[PDB]
């Protein structure tokens, strides 16, 4: 009107996502033997 | 003199293993030895080197019957008729 006409802009940022992602570890096995002695 | 009579770990802990029993046999190489002065040697080595939760035993007339990790087991002889067991759990 008196301060001429503004200009529109426009800005957007860079939205990642979100994703769920589980995952596992295990127990590590183990061995149990038994041997006698020998002469 | 090792006599290895029986193995389940590798061959170079196999080297390693021999090579430090020797050393203990060293250690305590006399009348006055005691095996459980080599036998405290041996473990402690063998943790310090190859990590924790060894166990050895010497003998030669005896009967075990222990748990053990498997490639982490030795048992063998000396012309010295030394019989030395060796495990970790």
């Amino acid at each position: 009107r008196n301060k001429f006409n503004y200009n529109t802009r426009e800005c957007q940022t860079i939205n990642p996502s979100i994703r769920e992602r589980g995952v596992s570890t295990e127990p590590p096995p183990s061995d149990t033997i038994c041997g006698n002695i020998t002469q | 003199k090792a006599i290895i009579n029986s193995s389940d770990m590798q061959g170079d802990l196999l080297q390693e293993a021999q090579d430090v029993i020797q050393s203990g046999i060293e250690n305590n190489s006399a009348p006055v030895l005691n095996i459980e002065a080599a036998c405290k040697y041996i473990k402690e080595n063998l943790d310090k080197k190859f990590g924790p939760t060894w166990q050895c035993i010497i003998g030669e007339g005896y009967a075990y019957d222990v748990t053990v990790q498997n490639n982490t087991l030795l048992f063998m002889f000396y012309n010295g008729n030394l019989a030395v067991l060796i495990f970790k759990s």
